[PDB]
Parts: C-alpha cells; sequence; structure tokens
C-alpha cells in the first residue's frame, strides 16, 4: 500500500470502483492508465449520478479501452426495499427522462410511509 | 573378477550387478571416434543412429560447402576428409618433443557454370593431432587433456524473477541459439510486453510481429484472449509494417542509409538465414518438445522459423497469467511452467570432439573468407583448388586451442587416479558458458539432477567447488550431449532384467527406485511401503505399484576416486570431499602395497586409466626384462611391450613400470603384464597398511597431528622419488653465440670436475644448491649465466636430453641448442610431511619414534602410527574406525565356527566368507559391503598368532606396554591395520625463508613467492594487531626498512654487518616528494620541531 500510494506509474491487479457513475471519462482514463490488466469490479448506478460530467452510458466510457469484450450485469428484482417506496420514488424518478426501469419489489408487509 | 589375472579379493556384497562397469574413458574416445567419423563409432550408430550416419568433419564441411560467389558462376567444394598413419608413435613423440598427429586429406571439387568444368584434387590440409587410447593428447612432448564443457543447452528459457524496487513478480524469455543472435522478451513492471532483438533497446513485440508480416487482425486472433499485449498494440506509434523494418534497421544500424530490401534480407538473414543462425538439432528438439511442435517429424531443418516466435510469446503470456496448458494452433498439448538453468536436461556436455569441431569451423570460415579474395583477382578457369586454398590458418586454431585454452590442460598425473578423475571431469568454465559474471551460490550448488549423472562429492577443494566435478561411473553422453544414466525397467512390481539408460528429462517422469530394494522371486519386491524418488529429488515412500524403474547398483552417483573409499556411508560429506581430493593428491611409492580392506573399484581404475600393461593378444611370454617384454602369440606373432622406467611426470612424481610376469606363462588377453607406480597385481595401492592404534600419547599428536615409527623409515615404506626436470637454451643474441662449453670464466676448477667434455654435468653425480649443471657463456669478451642448481634441491643426475641445430630437429625462433637435465631425489617421511588416509583423517607428522618407545602387544609387534581419539567423533569420519577393524580382521584371518550352524550376524554372509587366512584382502562396497553384525561377531573369531595368543578382543581391543616405563596402559585400546596415504604436500616444498635479495622495481618491495625468493605479507589487519600492542619501532621497522626503503635495507645491512647500533631515521622518508611537490605548487610547508 505504501509503496503504491507513494506511485502514479503505478500497474496494480484489479481495481474495485463503487459508485461509478461519478468519475470523469478523465478519471477512467487515469484509471486504466493503471491497470493494463483491465481487471475491474465496477459497481453503479445511472440513475443515482450526482456529478454532472458523469457517464450517462458505460459504453461512452469502456468502447474506448474495452470495446466489445466488457461483460455487463443488471440485477433483476428488488426485495430489501418495500414496494411501497419503491413505487413512491419510482414516479418520483418518472421525470426529467425518466425511461423508468424499476425493479420489481416484493415482500412489503408494513405500514405504508 | 571376470579379470584374467585378477588377484582375488572376497566381498561382503549381498546385492548383484546386471550391469558391468562401463568404459572409464569412453567419453573421451567416443568423441573423437565420431569427430574423425570412424568406423566403429559409424557401426555403433547404425545400430542404434540414422541410416546416414555424418561425422564431425564431415557436417562442418558439408555446412562450408559448397563456396559459391555472387556471381553464382564459380563453386568449390569438400568430401571425403580421410587421414593417413601416423608418422611417429607416442614415445617418440614425447622422447622428440614432437606431436601426435596425422595427416589430414579432403577431396576439393571446382565447378564452373559458365562451362561445367570440374578441377578435383585430393588437397592436404595439415596434420590433425590425435586422440591417444588412454584418452590423452600429446602437445609438443606433454600429455594433454581436454576437459569436457558443461553449457546451456540451445533453446527457450523462460524464468520468472523479482523487480529490484517494485518487489514485482514479473516474467521474460530468452531464445539462446547454438550459433547466432539472442532473442529475448520480457513482461515488464508495468505490464507491457516488449521484446530485446539482439540485445538492443527494449522496444515492444507487435513491432516484431509486424515485421514478419502480420495485420493487427491476426494479432488479435491468435492473441485477444490477453489484454496486456493489446495494450502493447494500441501504443505502438510505428504503425506500418515497413516502418517497423525501418525502426529495427535503426535500432540495429542506427542513422546509416536504410532500404526496405535491406530491412527484409536483415530480419532474414539474422534469425531465418542458416549461415547467420542455427540451431543444432539440439537446440530445435529442446524448442520442439518444449512449445508442441513438430511432433514425430523429420529434424533435417534446424533453424528457427515465424511460428516459433509467435508460440514463444503465447507461452510467455499464459505464463504471467498462471496458465498451466497451452496448445499451439495445430501443434500439441503441453505444460506451461519455468525453466530450471542447472537442471541437466537443459545443460549438456561438451565434449572434446564438439570443441575440437567448432574451432576447425572458426580456421574454414577464414579459409573461406581467404578463397573468396582469391577467387575473384585470378582468372577464371585457371585458378584451381591448391590456389584458392591456404590451410595456414586452420591449423592456427589447431595450435590455438591445445597450445593456449583453458580446457586443454597439462595432464594431472601424480598418479594414475589423478588423470583418470582429469578425463571424467565436467568443467563449467571456459569460453562458452559462465565465466566470471556467473560464479555465485546457486550454480555450486547440488540438484536432483546429479543423481547418476555428476558425483556430489568429488569436487575440489580450491575456488572451483561446484563448478568442476567429476562423472559417475555408470554415465554415459547422448549425441546431443545430455549425460544419461541407466536404470531397469519396473512392470508390475517384479524388477525386469532390461536396462534404459535416461537422461534427467526423462527421469522426471517416473518413479525411481533403489538398488538396495528387496526382491524373493525373480524380482518382486518384498515389502509393500518401498522408498523413491520423484521429479524434484522428492524423496518418498511409496506403493511398489507405483514404481517404474530401478537403479542397477548403488555408488551409481558416485565417481571412481569416491567409490574408492570404504564405509563411506559411515562418513559424513566434507571428509568424505577431502579423502577423494586427496587420494587424487598421493605421491607414488617405491614399493607398493594394495589395501587389505578396500572397494571392487580398484581393479578397473587401474586397467581404465593406463598406466598398466595388459595383454593385446593370449599367449605365453618370451622374454621378461626390466625395460622390454616379449611375448609370442597363440597366431604366432610376437608382440613387444616397452616399459617406462624412472620417467618423470609432469608434477615431479616417478613413473616407474615393472613385469610381474614370469618366462613361460600362458597369459591371457586383457591380462595385466606389468604394474606402474601404484598399482600392485593390478590394482590401485596408492598409499600402505600400517599398525594404528586409537590413542593419545605424551602430547605430540595433538590438534591432528600424529606420530610414527621410525621403521617406516628404515626399511623405506612411506619413501618416494621425485624428479626435477631444468632447462638451458643457446640462442642468438646478436653479439655472438650463445655457447655451451667448459672453459668457464675464471672459477674454481673443482666445479668443473662433474662436468663432461661439452661442459655439461656428468651422468650419476649427485648436486646440491649452486653446483653447476651446464656451462652456457653468452658473449659480452665473455660472461657466465650458467645452470646452477635452485635453491632447496639436490640429487642424482638421471640423465639428458639434449636438442641441437646441427640435427634441424626443431628450435623455436633464434635458438642453436637445448640442455634438460633431470634430477632425482629419494624424500622420505620426516616431521611436517603430510599424512592421510581415505575418509578424511590427514595430519603432519609431529613426532618419529624409535620402535623401542612405541606401544608395543604382548606379542612384541609394536605398533606403526599413533592416531588420537579426541578428532574421530567431532569429525564425524569413523570409517576409519570400521577400516582398521577389519585390517586387523584380515591380517589375522579367520574362522567361523559354523559346527553348530551359523550364527545369526552371519545368516547374510556370502559362504565363501565363512574363513580366509592371513594377509587376506576383502572388498566394502561402498553402500552394500561390511556390516556391524557381520563386523562384530568376526573380530572374535580371528585366528591366533604364531604362538597361539589372541592379541585383540571381540571389541577391537589390545593390552599395549608403554615403550618407556614398561607398565601396560590400564586400560584396553584399539588396535588395527588402516590404509594410509603420503600426499604431495611435503616440508622440503613449503619451508621458505628470506633476509635479502632480488626486488620488483614497480612496487621496489621484495618479490612475492618462494621461486621468486621472496618475503611475507605483512598486511593491513596485521598493523592492526600491532598497533594494538602499541608497538611503534616494529612498525616503522616493517614498512620502511624491509619493503620500500631503498637507502635504509642497505644502511641495515651494512650496520648489522659491522656491528652497530641499528640506525633510526632522523626525519621520516616517504614525506619528501610530496613536500616538494607541494611546494612546487605554491604552499609553503615547515617541517617543525
Amino acid at each position: 500500500s505504501e509503496r503504491a500510494a507513494a506511485d502514479r506509474e503505478w500497474t496494480y491487479g484489479h481495481v474495485v470502483v463503487d459508485e461509478a457513475q461519478e468519475l470523469s471519462e478523465m478519471d477512467w482514463r487515469l484509471l486504466m492508465r493503471r491497470c493494463p490488466r483491465r481487471s475491474f469490479t465496477i459497481v453503479g448506478d445511472l440513475a443515482q449520478r450526482r456529478s454532472p460530467a458523469g457517464a450517462r452510458s458505460w459504453g461512452a466510457m469502456l468502447d474506448s479501452y474495452v470495446p466489445g469484450r466488457w461483460v455487463y450485469k443488471s440485477l433483476s428484482v428488488n426485495y430489501r426495499t418495500p414496494a411501497e417506496i419503491m413505487a413512491v420514488a419510482a414516479a418520483v424518478l418518472a421525470e426529467f427522462a425518466p425511461d423508468a426501469t424499476p425493479p420489481d419489489s416484493v415482500r412489503a408487509c408494513g405500514v405504508a410511509p | 573378477n571376470s579379470v584374467p589375472g585378477a588377484p582375488n579379493r572376497v566381498s561382503f556384497a549381498k546385492l548383484r550387478e546386471p550391469l558391468e562397469v562401463p568404459g572409464l574413458l569412453d567419453v573421451q574416445t567416443d568423441s573423437f571416434e565420431w569427430l574423425v567419423g570412424s568406423d566403429r563409432w559409424r557401426q555403433a550408430a547404425i545400430d542404434r543412429g540414422e541410416e546416414n550416419p555424418v561425422g564431425g568433419l564431415e557436417e562442418v564441411l558439408a555446412e562450408l560447402s559448397p563456396i559459391e560467389d555472387f556471381s553464382g558462376s564459380m563453386s568449390l567444394s569438400f568430401s571425403d576428409p580421410r587421414f593417413d598413419e601416423v608418422k611417429a608413435s607416442v614415445d617418440e613423440c614425447k622422447d622428440k618433443d614432437m606431436t601426435y598427429a596425422a595427416p589430414l586429406f579432403v577431396t576439393a571439387e571446382f565447378i564452373n557454370n559458365n562451362t561445367g568444368e570440374i578441377k578435383s584434387q585430393t588437397v592436404f590440409m595439415g596434420d590433425f593431432p590425435m586422440m591417444t587410447e588412454k584418452g590423452t593428447f600429446i602437445i609438443n612432448g606433454t600429455e594433454r587433456v581436454v576437459v569436457s564443457q558443461l553449457v546451456r543447452s540451445p533453446g527457450v528459457y523462460f524464468d520468472e524473477t523479482i523487480d529490484k524496487s517494485t518487489e514485482k513478480t514479473l516474467h521474460s524469455v530468452k531464445v539462446i541459439p547454438g550459433r547466432g543472435a539472442w532473442l529475448e522478451f520480457d513482461v515488464d513492471k508495468r505490464d507491457t510486453v516488449g521484446v530485446r532483438i539482439d540485445r538492443k533497446r527494449r522496444q515492444p513485440v507487435t513491432v516484431l510481429l509486424k515485421a514478419l508480416g502480420w495485420t493487427n487482425e491476426q494479432i488479435v486472433e491468435r492473441f485477444g484472449f490477453s489484454e496486456i499485449m493489446m495494450g502493447t498494440l494500441e501504443k505502438d506509434t510505428t504503425s506500418g509494417t515497413d516502418e517497423a523494418l525501418l525502426d529495427i534497421y535503426r535500432k540495429l544500424r542506427p542513422g546509416e542509409p536504410p532500404t526496405k530490401e535491406s530491412a527484409q534480407t536483415l530480419l532474414e538473414n539474422l534469425f531465418f538465414k542458416e549461415k547467420r543462425y542455427d540451431l543444432a538439432r539440439v537446440g530445435r528438439y529442446k524448442v520442439n518438445k518444449k512449445l508442441g511442435l513438430n511432433a514425430g517429424k523429420p529434424i533435417t531443418s534446424s533453424t528457427l522459423t515465424e511460428e516459433d516466435v509467435v508460440a514463444t510469446i503465447e507461452y510467455l503470456v499464459r505464463l504471467h497469467e498462471g496458465q498451466t496448458s497451452m496448445t499451439v494452433p495445430g501443434g500439441v498439448e503441453v505444460p506451461v511452467e519455468v525453466d530450471d538453468i542447472d537442471h541437466f536436461g537443459n545443460r549438456r556436455l561438451r565434449t572434446v570432439g564438439e570443441l575440437i569441431q567448432n574451432q576447425i569451423r572458426v580456421g574454414l570460415s577464414r579459409m573461406e573468407r581467404v578463397v573468396r579474395e582469391r577467387m575473384t583477382t585470378q582468372d577464371v578457369e585457371a585458378i584451381t583448388p591448391q590456389t584458392l586454398i591456404n590451410i595456414r590458418p586452420v591449423v592456427a586454431a589447431i595450435k590455438e586451442f591445445f597450445g593456449t585454452s583453458q580446457l586443454s590442460q597439462f595432464m594431472d598425473q601424480n598418479n594414475p587416479l589423478s588423470g583418470l578423475t582429469h578425463k571424467r571431469r565436467l568443467s563449467a568454465l571456459g569460453p562458452g558458458g559462465l565465466s566470471r559474471e556467473r560464479a555465485g551460490l546457486e550454480v555450486r550448488d547440488v540438484h536432483p539432477s546429479h543423481y547418476g549423472r555428476m558425483c556430489p562429492i568429488e569436487t575440489p577443494e580450491g575456488p572451483n567447488i561446484g563448478l568442476i566435478g567429476s562423472l559417475s561411473v555408470y554415465a554415459r553422453v547422448n549425441p546431443f550431449g545430455f549425460i544419461e544414466t541407466p536404470y531397469r525397467k519396473v512392470e508390475n512390481g517384479v524388477v525386469t532384467d532390461q536396462i534404459d539408460y535416461l537422461t534427467a528429462d526423462e527421469e522426471d517422469r517416473h518413479v525411481v527406485a533403489q538398488a538396495n530394494s528387496p526382491t524373493d522371486e525373480n524380482g518382486r519386491f518384498t515389502e509393500d511401503r518401498v522408498m523413491v524418488r520423484k521429479k524434484g529429488g522428492e524423496v518418498e515412500f511409496v506403493s511398489a505399484d507405483q514404481v517404474d524403474y530401478m537403479d542397477v547398483s548403488p555408488r551409481q552417483m558416485v565417481s571412481v576416486a569416491t567409490a574408492m573409499i570404504p564405509f563411506l556411508e559411515h562418513d559424513d560429506a566434507n571428509r568424505a570431499l577431502m579423502g577423494a581430493n586427496m587420494q587424487r593428491q598421493a605421491v607414488p611409492l617405491v614399493r607398493s602395497e594394495a589395501p587389505l580392506v578396500g572397494t571392487g573399484m580398484e581393479l578397473r581404475a587401474a586397467i581404465d586409466a593406463g598406466d598398466v600393461v595388459v595383454a593385446d593378444k593370449t599367449g605365453v611370454i618370451e622374454e621378461v626384462s626390466a625395460d622390454y617384454i616379449t611375448v609370442m602369440a597363440d597366431d604366432g606373432t610376437r608382440q613387444s611391450y616397452r616399459l617406462r622406467k624412472f620417467a618423470r611426470s609432469n608434477h615431479g612424481t616417478c613413473a616407474n613400470q615393472r613385469p610381474i610376469v614370469d618366462a613361460g606363462q600362458r597369459v591371457e588377453a586383457g591380462q595385466v603384464i606389468a604394474d606402474g607406480p601404484c598399482t600392485q597385481n593390478g590394482e590401485m595401492a596408492l598409499g600402505k597398511n600400517l599398525l594404528v592404534a586409537i590413542m593419545p600419547w605424551e602430547g605430540h599428536n595433538y590438534e591432528d597431528a600424529i606420530i610414527l615409527s621410525n621403521r617406516l623409515v628404515e626399511e623405506d615404506v612411506l619413501t618416494s622419488i621425485h624428479i626435477e626436470e631444468h632447462e638451458i637454451d643457446a640462442r642468438d643474441t646478436k653479439l655472438g653465440a650463445e655457447e655451451i662449453t667448459r672453459d668457464i670464466p675464471n672459477v674454481s676448477d673443482e666445479v668443473l670436475a662433474d662436468l663432461d667434455e661439452r661442459g655439461i654435468v656428468r651422468i650419476g653425480a649427485e648436486v646440491r644448491d649452486g653446483d653447476i649443471l651446464v656451462g652456457k657463456v653468452t658473449p659480452k669478451e665473455v660472461r657466465d649465466t650458467s645452470l646452477k642448481v635452485p635453491h632447496g634441491e639436490s640429487g642424482k643426475v638421471i640423465g639428458i636430453r639434449v636438442f641441437s641445430r646441427e640435427d634441424d630437429d626443431e628450435l623455436p625462433a633464434g635458438v642453436n641448442e637445448l640442455v634438460r637435465v633431470y634430477v632425482a631425489q629419494k624424500r622420505k617421511i620426516s616431521d611436517g610431511d603430510k599424512l592421510a588416509g581415505r575418509h578424511g583423517n590427514k595430519g603432519v607428522i609431529g613426532k618419529i619414534l624409535p620402535v623401542e618407545d612405541m606401544p608395543f602387544l604382548p606379542d612384541g609387534t609394536p605398533v606403526d602410527i599413533i592416531l588420537n581419539t579426541h578428532g574421530v567423533p567431532r569429525r564425524m569420519n569413523i570409517g576409519q574406525i570400521l577400516e582398521t577393524h577389519l585390517g586387523w580382521v584380515a591380517k589375522a584371518g579367520w574362522n567361523i565356527d559354523v559346527a553348530a550352524g551359523v550364527p545369526d550376524w552371519a545368516s547374510k554372509l556370502p559362504e565363501e566368507l565363512y574363513s580366509a587366512p592371513a594377509d587376506s584382502t576383502v572388498a566394502t562396497p561402498v553402500f552394500d559391503g561390511a556390516q556391524e553384525g557381520e563386523l562384530a561377531g568376526l573380530l572374535g573369531s580371528t585366528l591366533p598368532n604364531r604362538d597361539g595368543e589372541v592379541m585383540v578382543d571381540a571389541d577391537g581391543k589390545s593390552t599395549l606396554f608403554d615403550g618407556r616405563s614398561g607398565e601396560p596402559f590400564p586400560y584396553p585400546v584399539t588396535v588395527g591395520y588402516m590404509y594410509i596415504l603420503k600426499l604431495h604436500h611435503l616440508v622440503d616444498d613449503k619451508i621458505h625463508a628470506r633476509s635479502t635479495g632480488p626486488y620488483s622495481m614497480i612496487t621496489q618491495q621484495p618479490l612475492g613467492g618462494k621461486a621468486q625468493f621472496g618475503g611475507q605479507r605483512f598486511g593491513e589487519m596485521e598493523c592492526w594487531a600491532m598497533q594494538a600492542y602499541g608497538a611503534a619501532y616494529t612498525l616503522q621497522e616493517l614498512l620502511t626498512i624491509k619493503s620500500d626503503d631503498t637507502v635504509g635495507r642497505v644502511k641495515v645491512y651494512e650496520a648489522i654487518v659491522k656491528g652497530e647500533n641499528i640506525p633510526e631515521p632522523g626525519i621520516p622518508e616517504s614525506f619528501k616528494v610530496l613536500l616538494k611537490e607541494l611546494q612546487s605548487l605554491c604552499l609553503n610547508v615547515e617541517v617543525l620541531s
């Protein structure tokens, strides 16, 4: 850790990125300058972006470095959060170019908000 | 036995040898045969080998021929080498300082395509030195040995490593040919693959791939499973085949005018053209089996390719990525792994024949350049080979390999075994291997691929430990130069009698068992968990059904000088090393005596060395004299063997042969007819058996010192003859002639009495330091520069060897005469002389005692050597105790009383070993020999003495008497017979002293050495030690009046001779030049007071 953090030309072996939707194209550029082995564990969401730079698309950030090779998987069902709050925040999200992809929440057995 | 005149030597061996000891210089004769393409090797190869057996000369020429020119018009070709009989013989070559050589001829054909004409001639290529049946060469008189070489085989080698800075595990690849340039690849600390074409700047790897005509589509179909290689592609500013070839011709030929065709002809005529890059059949085979290529194919095409330069990268990349399995697109599956570098499936043996092949190749390349120089400057159809060909270069190469190399060594003959281990030697140094940059600590170690191929023990003690070694006794050499050792094929658990000579690569694939493993009914094992080795030497116990091979014998992994150490499994390894390397440097004795307790490997080591004489043909003996022997065979042909008498070895020892046969003796073939310097009846006798008592004496055997009787001096037991050679040359000086005469300048005529007419010394006379040997006068009118005896030397003048120019025999540039005088000295054992046994037990001789004050036995027998108790257990060499015991058991015979059956300690003994007379001889093979049950109860038997009294009990001990006091030592002492060796480390050769003499006139100190008559180094640590005492005057004295001060040593000599107070430098003296030159620099200096 101390050898690496003190160096910029350091080639890592793996790179984990949480809340990935908040990195500018130059951030991904620097990263891929760090990991040539292109072993990534990117996690994120596009509808919950805060930065304006952001990505808005993984292909925009990756096809420049890993074209057609990058795998993509999306979790489908929702179980942790009730479906009441989910409909609340899904019709909240139903604004500003929603194209809403609400994951189907289940097992809500309590008092509504 | 299996030898005609084999003196019986009973053996405790309980195992049978399904394979006899192969020849012991068949590694220095098979290769020369190969080279000269003798018919013996031809047959041997046609049996198991190709149907077109090419030699080593044939191959060289075939690669040379045909010599075409740029115009493809006129061609030259060589073929049909042919050797005519030797001009002289070995003995003549030595007597005359000639060389043992045979003329070599070659058929040269000269074709012209214009006219279709031929001008064949049988041209002469010079005299070629020959390998004597003893495995030697003879050069200007001296026997010389061309020692084999251990070298990295050609091929591809991948080596992981760690980055000094990043401490990052990275990888690499290196392609090394037998001839040409190297080709490396790397995966860098930044995950960028790259290449190092001809060890130049590290440019990327896709550059190459493109320079061979690859499109990114191909680079991405072949690769693409990886993402560091694509990332390397992406960062190739030099996109474009021709831009890449420009990059390469630039990095190689930087700046100078380029060209595309030049580019292709460089990228081709550096790797793919089989005249500037060659992977000999071994490199091709290694590459093929490594990468998964060309399985079961005709290896004929021995050069690089474009498919392998790609499979190499692919292997590398699946290596960095942890992939264990590879499959070239069309090849066969393969294991992905790193390649060890000390392993012997990768190391290979350059034998003498290969070395001489290479130097002949050099000479021929030069002769070819000359042929060309001389072919396009002489009218066509009028030039003939004899005009195109100048052999003078080739001979030089030959005359430069033997005369001056590192693998061509003066023969190491202190004794037969010293020369026989100089030939089965394996040297990791010399041009072609590691020279100085890799004399580290991981190549000098033992590797489990040494089992049966290189001895783990026999390696000299000096600076070449782990570099030089000795080949084992059951080992031979593949044609590819890899070393092979035999094993026995197991099929279901039952040891077959079938042999297989495996090499390390093959061995690592199976489970190789051990020789002592038991067998009950035609082979099957008795146990269930038998012990074996494995790939990485990983000894393990395993079920006897998992087994696939087996060792023919123990003593497989040991050498000659180490299979002649009895009870070796009872001695640790450093002292066994000592024992071997001291058994090499043992001086021959006047009368030789062979060991009572010995090993079975002492008959062959003398037959297979060559100092014995053996019968070429069966027959009877017609005449026997000291010098000549004359045999009449059954075929009627009469043979005549001349014997060496008091000839000087290359180390001062004697080389006297002596007959052991009587007229009218029906000898067989291979039967010993004469014994050599250290043999008796045909088996190595390097020392003598002595009566030893293991006990401390009155301080005179303290700290590894030891005691002797004066008997060993009266009877000339440890006496040895040493001969010395002194030469003087009467060469030109331009002031007249260096003349050798008796009318010496004015000197005592009494010095001119032992000189013959010609001013040379008279045979039979005795000399002493200073005494004249040959009067040589160099003109001035005349001075005196004669040959006088050196310091610390004397002896009888044996004989003389003169070489004149009035015969024109041969003499070097500017000489008219040479005189060689030999002088002999009988040297007796003395206080200081080193002495040893085969177990690393060594010491100097502190006291020589009269026999009347030596511990004696109740029968009156005084012991001959006293050895102390304290050195045995901390040095871990008790094999000598066992040797002592068995020596007793053999000098006093034995009779096991079987009246009531065979004792239980003898239920494993070979019958014919239930009895023996006195002075018997036995054999304890290193790892199959005398045990301790077979040796405990075998000490009780011990037939009584002439008076019926048993002088040694069942524990190995007697009861001695103080020859001084008279009383018996109050405790029983361990007595027996031990085989003891006298060594070249003698004190007449080490005592050095100096008061005055010659200096170096460069550093202006005395010279360093003993022949130089020099002084002793007083160093820095010694000056520290001299300061810590507070001694200032000794230091001043030593640093000024003895070495450097040249105006003080004279004052001192004069003072002393006059008896006046030895002076003192009034003001230091090394200071004055520095004083001047600092004053000269305008820096005032004032010596104060």
